[PDB]
């Protein structure tokens, strides 16, 4: 058995585990939103002592 | 032809072995020599 043989020989599948990890990500989204306030109105009053 | 396709198939059985441990096939490869031996004669048996 060459040098390079047994490198790869002692590697062994109870020797070395290989698991794949990720972490849960949530999926980007773009959203528009617009605030605009009560309308408001002119209002004119004359008070008299009359009236 | 057919008991030489019988060892060839076993053949690839241990080679799927072999690469898991890394070990040089060396019997593998003797394996394949009766194999080539077997590979000739199929030859004949084709032209048959």
């Amino acid at each position: 058995h060459d040098e390079e043989a047994i490198k790869q020989t002692l590697r062994n599948k109870f020797n070395y585990n290989t698991r794949e990890c990720q972490t849960i990500n949530p999926s980007i989204r773009e959203r528009g939103v617009s605030t605009e306030p009560p309308p408001s109105d002119t209002i004119c009053g004359n008070i008299t002592q009359w009236e | 032809e057919d008991e030489y396709d019988v060892k060839y198939q076993m053949y690839k059985i241990n080679a799927r072995g072999e690469n898991l441990f890394g070990l040089q096939n060396q019997k593998y490869p003797e394996l394949e020599k009766t194999d080539a031996e077997i590979k000739n004669l199929n030859k004949l048996y084709n032209l048959y």
